[PDB]
RNA sequence: UUUUUUUUUUUUUUUUUUUUUUUUUUUU
RNA sequence: ACAGGAUCAAAUCUUCCUUGAGCGACUCGACAGGCAAAAAAAAAAAAAAA
């Protein structure tokens, strides 16, 4: 189902008469792009090479932001597929509001070690800059501290105790518009300071209640 | 110096032959240069020396 | 050629039809058919200049390292640079070579212009550029430059355009300090340039005056560092920033002067250009090497006052 | 191919060998297969880059007048001169206006310089001085596909008037681009009548079978006309047309009728262009059923003489580049040291053949003189000597289908019309009797053959000489004397008696070949078969055998007498100089084998005379004839003891492959 | 998704970056 | 441009001379594109066919 349907031969001396011509054409044809290639070589010293990199060029198409994205799309998927292979551990489950532990190295030389204990505050949802907020007390004294989720300092990542319900995973997703009142804008619905006297209402944001 | 380090090892072992400086010789009109060495020269002079070949030609029937 | 609101809604659908990801290896081997038989090795000398490169702006990202430092790196791609020409001093007066860039649609180039193609060998070109260099490192007609001229952890030099803004205040611009919002100030004074000159001593404004204008659009150049490499498609990732949008050409060529004596002065380089032995095997893939000491060391510094 | 023609223009003994200016024709031409090819379709996109930018009715060029011979006047007063101008002359200086029929008639009425021979009142001048009848239509390139088929159809039914070229140029033109949208039959008849506009009024070559059609009176003393213009050395189609043209019929072959199939091989055959795939796929096509059936007489033979003409180049061009062929290859140098260390007529389908021969076998009666020969000259191309295949009961249907054929011909009905018509019908008469005669060397040498290791045709085959010695005798005293070689100042030679002369002369040579066959083919017959089969193959082969006798003959030696007391008669008083080359040999083994238990007929062949005259052509033409002729002839002129200084001279001291061996 | 410093990077080249202009044309 | 010329005459593949510097280099000769619609930070994106 390559082309459409032909009433050509199909006997087996037609076929091999055929071939034939076939044979000799491309035969003819190589002879004469060699010949050609060798002159101009010769000649002027002209050199026409293959491809040695995957390019648009190549394919004979322009550069378009949508490539550059594309492309650094790609250039991510790998990075992470990369990092991820680095790792001895695997990261477990965890939402808004779950107490975990954090164990990352301070100085490689000196062989200090760090353990941080906090509550879950924000996950920063992203490709490769992900990272997790954790906030806690010490001594009456709050600190907070976020994490990236793909790094190679991060020695361990456990949970001590966990928070799974419906409410973690409503806050665990993209949430749309119910309906298109937003577009409406009453934060914009204000009055000018000189501007003329329409109604009772002062200088600034109006009232939706009249 | 940059000859010496860009001849072939044929002619590089030649050029330790001569009594003196080849450049001195050849400028001095004392010493026939080779092609292989001529061809270097110009390289680094930036500018042919000789009147060079043209390898092009159609042939006639 | 649409309208916005379907242009609005193009942008957003993009993301729905990306081809998948390619398969990178991690050796790659050269044969004969990818190798300029003019291609040779040439000793460089105390007066011998290397050539350029032409790439495009594609973004920015952040990387690590050996020791675990977070950096920013704008990734470059070399669209099929391939020299056209040669210039000496014989023929012209001068040594230059000229390289080309770029895919252009047939249905827009001129036929002069194709001519020129014709004889080339080679596709259709978008933009072309010329490099003075010694006489030395003439690269041969027909040669495709590869992200491999460049070794990792060297300092490179590059130019190109800055992007542009429109009109702009002189408060915008340079950036004037201005009057305060309050205590008795006019309204006109809130943003005024102020004194402009001198009195009937000097009836003449100096040149080269400080004003108001259409801002942006002026050529910049700037150091970089070579981070990353990638054979496979051939990219380059830079340390720093560059000017220009995403996918303006720029330029980018060796060290000059103090950068060069300072920081390229023990990386051995590939004079001429990348010379692959055929029946030989290259990585594919090239970091920089890592630093000596240890960068998340904090010693003491003594504070004593007298 | 460099060295190739460097090998020609260094030949000393290649040549273009041509008895007359109709002899030459175009060169053969193998078109390839059809095949998808992007690159012209990305190259097509840089033809339109600016047709936004031009003309949306008329952005093509607009054609020129063509030029008059001598130059204008010097002041270019034409209206001031008051002189009649031809119609490219008043299109060229009246700015290439359009001149209506109302126009004219208007002017013609006030200045005399529109009264011209092609300035027609009734029909008008055209912008490029178009007139008689092609004024009267729009330009080809804009009429629609649906349109082309009548508009063309119209024009045909239309150094004067050089500005037809022109519009068939155009129209030509737009066939072609409109090719992929027009009706696969429509298509057909379009190029026939390109064919038939192109080939209007031409003269067939003397040696050629195949003809598009038969000539007849047309309403000089011979009554033909001939025109260097409409030589048939021109190209009636270029090869462009139909090239572009080729793939469409291979994708609805099955829907051409067999009317259509007919005229489509026979304007493949005009242009002498060739297909293999095309060739192949008719051949595959069409058989007998117990359909060639639905096939009438008229387009059977048309369709089966194309067919021929092309297929029989086709492998003779087959042939020729499987030697070329061998050179492209490289050799590496262990092979040549390995070298050196060790060095120490069948083009017809079987089926197709035979439902060929059954059809023609069925339908004899049916079948005019025309046709008939030419169906069966072409069938006869295969039939050869040396010894897929065809098989006896295929040739004995073909035998047959002749003897019918001969037996229900009435033998001229036109009433002895014009002389060139009367010549063609004598040439087509020695054809058939060259059909008839070759089958029966087939089917003898077969059988003889076959034999040894374990049809009444000569009845209707006897007619025909005498028919033959009739005519050539009428002939020959009804046509116009000229001079002889052998023997205002300037001799007047018509170059319009020639052609009918040796049109005469090439039948007297067919004939001549054809009695000369039926002896060997007699002669077969039961000295060992093996023997006898050794001698024919001696005698075809020209090498030292047995005398030939002519009582081997039988009843046909009256009549072999008969015709050769026809040819001396005609020699005598023609000369030699328009016999056919590649007949020569038999004129003079025909006279061998008469020379035999003579009576008196030693005294007229002198052993001017016909054998004088014979001699003196095969002297001249000895830079021509083929080493086979060479060694026959050698051996002929032996054979009956013709001594010659000049033959002689040639025979023994001008070729290398019969002097230089033993 | 955009803008900005409150974020990040450079502090090199000046026969460089860049550019509106091929000039044996002495009366367009 | 191997285009022209000399010679008791050239490794495959011009020994040597002329072309002022083969028109600054390449290329074109139906070459080239101002305005309109649409799009439009510079810039890029449309083959022809009402």
């Amino acid at each position: 189902l390559l082309q459409p349907p032909q009433c050509l031969p199909r006997a087996p001396s037609h076929l091999a008469k055929l071939m034939e011509e076939e044979e000799r054409l491309r035969l003819y044809r190589h002879l004469k792009k060699e010949e050609r290639d060798a002159a101009t070589l010769n000649k002027f010293g002209i050199w026409a090479g293959e491809p040695i990199a995957d390019t648009p060029a190549a394919k004979m198409q322009p550069l378009v932001a949508r490539t550059c994205r594309q492309t650094m799309r790609h250039l991510q998927q790998i990075e992470i597929e990369r990092l991820d292979k680095q790792r001895n551990f695997q990261v477990p489950l965890f939402g808004p509001g779950d107490l975990m532990e954090v164990k990352y190295e301070l100085s490689r030389s000196q062989q200090t070690f760090a353990t941080f204990q906090g509550y879950c505050v924000e996950v920063r949802k992203k490709r490769l800059n992900s990272s997790f907020v954790l906030r806690n007390s010490y001594e009456g004294i709050g600190v907070e501290q976020r994490i990236p989720l793909y790094s190679p300092r991060i020695i361990s990542l456990k949970v001590v105790s966990s928070c799974a319900s419906p409410t973690q995973d409503f806050l665990l997703e993209r949430h749309k518009p119910l309906t298109r009142d937003y577009r409406y804008k009453w934060k914009y619905n204000f009055r000018g300071r000189w501007s003329r006297r329409i109604g009772k209402h002062k200088p600034g944001i109006r009232s939706v209640e009249k | 110096k940059f000859v010496r380090l860009n001849v072939s090892e044929a002619q590089r072992q030649e050029i330790k032959n001569w009594p003196g400086s080849v450049v001195r010789c050849i400028e001095n009109g004392a010493c026939i240069p080779s092609r292989e060495l001529q061809s270097r020269l110009e390289q680094v002079v930036g500018v042919p020396l000789t009147r060079r070949k043209k390898r092009a030609g159609n042939r006639r029937l | 050629y649409d309208s916005r609101w379907v242009k609005r809604l193009d942008r957003l659908r993009e993301s729905k039809f990306y081809d998948p990801a390619p398969i990178i290896k991690e050796e790659e081997i050269l044969e004969a058919d990818k190798i300029h038989p003019l291609l040779k090795k040439v000793t460089p000398s105390w007066n011998s200049r290397r050539t350029g490169l032409l790439a495009y702006k594609i973004g920015m990202m952040s990387l690590w390292d050996g020791w675990g430092e977070r950096h920013a790196v704008t990734v470059c791609q070399v669209d099929r640079c391939v020299v056209m020409d040669q210039r000496t001093l014989d023929k012209d007066g001068y040594e230059a070579c000229v390289m080309g860039i770029g895919y252009k649609p047939i249905h827009k180039v001129t036929k002069p212009m194709l001519g020129v193609y014709i004889r080339s060998q080679i596709e259709p070109k978008s933009r072309i550029a010329e490099f003075k260099c010694s006489s030395d490192c003439l690269l041969p007609v027909g040669h495709e430059m590869s992200v491999r001229h460049f070794t990792p952890g060297q300092q490179v030099f590059v130019s190109g355009w800055s992007k542009d803004k429109g009109y702009l205040g002189v408060k915008k611009r340079w950036g004037f300090a201005g009057q305060n919002a309050s205590h008795g100030v006019e309204a006109k004074a809130h943003s005024s340039p102020g004194s402009i000159g001198q009195s009937k001593t000097v009836n003449v404004v100096w040149r080269f005056k400080k004003m108001a204008g259409h801002a942006g659009g002026d050529p910049r150049v700037v150091n970089c560092k070579v981070f990353r490499i990638e054979a496979q498609r051939n990219l380059i990732f830079l340390k720093g920033c560059v000017p220009g949008y995403k996918g303006s050409l720029i330029k980018i060529s060796d060290a000059r002067g103090k950068t060069h004596h300072r920081h390229n002065r023990h990386i051995p380089l590939h004079f001429p250009t990348f010379v692959p032995e055929p029946g030989v095997s290259y990585p594919v893939t090239l970091e920089c090497p890592d630093a000596e000491q240890d960068p998340f060391l904090y010693p003491e510094i003594a504070i004593a006052d007298k | 191919s460099v060295a190739s023609r460097i090998h020609f223009l260094n030949s000393r003994t290649r040549f273009q060998t041509a008895v007359h200016a109709s002899d030459v024709a175009p060169p053969f031409l193998l078109l390839p297969l059809a095949s998808p090819r992007p690159l012209l379709a990305y190259h097509h996109r840089f033809r339109t880059r600016n047709r936004k930018r031009g003309s949306r009715f008329h952005p093509h060029p607009l054609p020129l007048p063509p030029p008059p011979l001598s130059p204008p006047r010097s002041d270019a007063a034409h209206l001031f001169a008051g002189k009649p101008l031809a119609a490219s002359a008043v299109s060229t200086a009246a700015g290439q206006q359009t001149l209506p029929p109302p126009l004219l008639r208007h002017l013609q009425g006030l200045f005399p310089v529109f009264r011209g021979p092609e300035c027609d009142p009734s029909c008008g001048v055209g912008p490029a001085g178009e007139a008689a009848g092609l004024a009267l239509l729009p330009p080809p390139s804009l009429v629609e596909p649906r349109h082309l088929e009548d508009l063309a159809r119209r024009a045909l039914q239309a150094g004067a008037c050089k500005s037809d070229r022109l519009f068939w140029r155009e129209l030509a033109a737009r066939v072609e681009k409109v090719r992929d949208l027009l009706p696969i039959e429509s298509l057909v008849r379009l190029l026939t009548i390109l064919t038939l506009n192109g080939a209007s009024g031409t003269v067939r070559p003397v040696k050629q079978i195949f003809q598009a059609f038969e000539t007849q009176d047309e309403d000089n003393r011979t009554g033909l006309r001939l025109a260097s213009e409409t030589l048939p050395c021109v190209r009636p189609l270029p090869p462009r047309l139909l090239l572009a043209s080729t793939r469409e019929f291979l994708e609805d072959l099955k829907k051409l009728s067999p009317p259509a199939t007919a005229a489509l091989a026979a304007t493949f055959a005009w242009s002498n262009c060739a297909s293999s795939a095309l060739l192949f796929a008719l051949m595959e096509r069409w058989a007998w059923r117990q359909h060639l059936g639905d096939f009438t007489p008229a387009d059977f033979a048309l369709f089966v003489s194309a067919l021929g003409h092309l297929l029989s180049q086709q492998e003779a061009t087959h042939v020729k580049y499987s030697r070329q062929a061998r050179h492209l290859r490289e050799i590496s140098g262990k092979q040549i040291m390995a070298a050196f260390r060790e060095q120490k007529a069948w083009h017809f389908t079987a089926a197709f053949f035979d439902g060929c021969c059954r059809f023609m076998a069925t339908r004899a009666e049916s079948f005019s003189l025309f046709s008939f020969a030419s169906a069966a000259r072409t069938l006869v191309e295969n039939l050869d000597a040396v010894a897929a295949c065809p098989t006896p009961d295929s040739v004995e249907a073909l035998a047959k289908a002749i003897s019918l054929f001969v037996a229900s011909w009435d033998g001229g009905d036109k009433t002895h019309g014009r002389l060139a018509t009367r010549a063609a019908n004598l040439l087509l008469v020695a054809r058939l009797l060259r059909a008839a005669s070759q089958c029966e060397l087939y089917i003898h040498l077969h059988r003889a053959l076959r034999l040894e290791a374990e049809v009444d045709t000569v009845g209707a085959c006897k007619t025909l000489l005498e028919h033959i010695s009739c005519e050539l005798g009428l002939l020959h005293s009804e046509l116009e004397a000229l001079p002889l070689l052998n023997s205002r100042g300037f001799v007047h030679i018509s170059p319009d008696t020639v052609y009918v002369r040796n049109e005469l002369l090439a039948a007297a040579g067919e004939s001549a070949a054809a009695v000369v066959r039926l002896h060997h083919a007699k002669s077969l017959l039961q000295l060992s078969t093996g023997a006898r089969v050794d001698r024919v193959k001696r005698w075809m082969r020209g090498q030292q055998a047995e005398r030939m006798q002519l009582e081997t003959l039988g009843e046909l030696k009256s009549e072999a007498e008969h015709l050769a007391d026809a040819i001396d008669r005609v020699l005598r008083e023609r000369g030699a100089a328009g016999l056919p080359t590649e007949q020569l040999a038999d004129l003079m083994e025909v006279f061998a084998l008469c020379v035999g238990d003579k009576r008196v007929s030693q005294t007229p062949e002198e052993t001017l005379s016909s054998l004088q005259a014979l001699s003196s052509e095969i002297v001249r033409r000895y830079a021509a004839l083929d080493v086979n002729q060479k060694r026959r002839i050698k051996w002929a002129t032996r054979q009956m003891d013709w001594k010659d200084p000049y033959l002689n001279h040639c025979l023994g001291r001008f070729t290398a492959a019969v002097t230089r061996q033993r």
